[PDB]
């Protein structure tokens, strides 16, 4: 019953999902925990409450439900009753009878993790470092950056030196190796 | 009351190492030699961004409260140092009428002979605290000088910001969109900064870029 676009007890009376759902759903076994031989009554849960749920209503409010046309002041005799039940887990319960702990993942300051190489010196890399990228030879300097600076400027704004973030030490960035290929030569006339 | 800023209100407006180099940039700075509002803790607008600085005898000046209503209708910020701490919240806060120290949440964390220098700003969400401290021998304003305050602290609060107030001598202004040269030092400190469109020589000094130039 747990999902965007799914239906039931639970799914009308005690918790809902929006139908296009930004989030996951995870759950687990736990009879080994959550049930007991005595009943574990310990848990409750909505069977009764007028109109429907919306999404994420955790509504607490608790009073007798009264269907039709009666008032009800309490004693909840007949066609009125009160709003919650128990859940009888025991360890001897079968399969879908059983206790489960349920999460529900639903979805700036998160994130998932970003995760480094290792770091090569004095060879031709394409780097990048937090938010920056390039082609370069990486090599150790004797610049010394402030304690905030990140990475460092030539004249025609040309980034020149980073900071490492995991060792605090800097780098001096060079150019990749490029020329010109000229070829020398005597006239075709003469020889090849 | 009232006085002069001179020459104060420099930060580093971005993270990158430059060095002896005479860098113009644009960015939120105080105009310098604008006047700053004077006080010995009334709310105040925050506009644009604040720098606020703080002359010192005895940890007076404790932190600062920022939002648009300030009282619990919306999320707003409180930075306080309580004796050996300093805490930093963004909780809707019912705030008192006038908040003082004796002698829904989305972030939260807890660690004259003074002057202390602030700014603060708040672009696309991210909220910005740039700072400096110095020894002092003044008692009656904000001592003629040049400072550039490093950045401390960049806290993604995404909150609206409009109104600020003090907690408990201390100086106020806003910061502008204005063009600054600032000289960079071989260490890469910002040693100097000229403001361009303070006066013609400013103005010529930013055109050529130069802190000093020929006949
Ligand atoms: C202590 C407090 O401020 N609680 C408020 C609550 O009154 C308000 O109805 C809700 C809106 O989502 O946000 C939270
Ligand atoms: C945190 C907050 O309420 N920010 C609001 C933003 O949502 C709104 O779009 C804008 C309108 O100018 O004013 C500000
Ligand atoms: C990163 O981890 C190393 C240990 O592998 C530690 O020495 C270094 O100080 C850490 N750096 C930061 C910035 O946390
Ligand atoms: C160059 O090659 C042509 C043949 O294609 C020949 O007639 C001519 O004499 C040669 N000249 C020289 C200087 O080698
Ligand atoms: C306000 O600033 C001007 C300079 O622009 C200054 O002449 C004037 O005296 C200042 N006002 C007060 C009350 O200090
Ligand atoms: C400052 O106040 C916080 C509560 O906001 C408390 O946890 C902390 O221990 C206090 N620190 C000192 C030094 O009193
Ligand atoms: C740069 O900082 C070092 C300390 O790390 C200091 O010895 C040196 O004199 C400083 N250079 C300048 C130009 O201030």
């Amino acid at each position: 019953q747990i999902a965007p676009g799914q239906t039931g007890k639970i799914a009308d009376y005690n918790y809902k999902l929006p139908d296009d759902f930004t989030g996951c759903v995870i759950a687990w076994n736990s009879n080994n925990l959550d049930s007991k031989v005595g009943g574990n009554y310990n848990y409750l849960y909505r069977l009764f409450r007028k109109s429907n749920l919306k999404p994420f209503e955790r509504d607490i409010s608790t009073e007798i439900y009264q269907a039709g046309s009666t008032p009800c002041n309490g004693v909840e005799g007949f066609n009125c009753y009160f709003p919650l039940q128990s859940y009888g887990f025991q360890p001897t319960n079968g399969v879908g009878y059983q206790p489960y702990r349920v999460v529900v993942l639903s979805f700036a300051t998160v994130c998932g993790p970003k995760k480094s190489t290792n770091l090569v010196k004095n060879k031709c890399v394409n780097f990048n470092f937090n938010g920056l990228t390039g082609t370069g030879v990486l090599t150790e300097s004797n610049k010394k950056f402030l304690p905030f600076q990140q990475f460092g400027r030539d004249i025609a704004d040309t980034t020149d030196a980073v900071r490492d973030p995991q060792t605090l030490e800097i780098l001096d960035i060079t150019p990749c190796s490029f020329g010109g290929v000229s070829v020398i030569t005597p006239g075709t006339n003469t020889s090849n | 009351a009232y006085t002069n800023s001179f020459t104060r209100g420099v930060y580093y407006p971005d993270k990158v190492f430059r060095s002896s180099v005479l860098h113009s940039t644009q960015d939120l700075f105080l105009p310098f030699f604008s006047n700053v509002t004077w006080f010995h803790n009334p709310v105040l607008p925050f506009n644009d961004g604040v720098y606020f600085a703080s002359t010192e005898k005895s940890n007076i000046i404790r932190g600062w409260i920022f939002g648009t209503t300030l009282d619990s209708k919306t999320q707003s910020l409180l930075i306080v140092n309580n004796a050996t701490n300093v805490v930093i919240k963004v909780c809707e806060f019912q705030f008192c009428n006038d908040p003082f120290l004796g002698v829904n949440c989305t972030f939260e964390y807890v660690s004259f002979k003074n002057l202390r220098e602030f700014v603060f700003k708040n672009i696309d969400g991210y909220f910005k605290i740039y700072s400096k401290h110095t020894p002092i021998n003044l008692v009656r304003d904000l001592p003629q000088g040049f400072s550039a305050l490093e950045p401390l602290v960049d806290l993604p609060i995404g909150i609206n910001i409009t109104r600020f107030q003090t907690l408990l001598a201390y100086y106020v202004g806003y910061l502008q969109p204005r063009t600054f040269l600032l000289k960079y030092n071989e260490n890469g400190t910002i040693t100097d900064a000229v403001d361009c469109a303070l006066d013609p020589l400013s103005e010529t000094k930013c055109t050529l870029k130069s802190f000093t130039v020929e006949k």
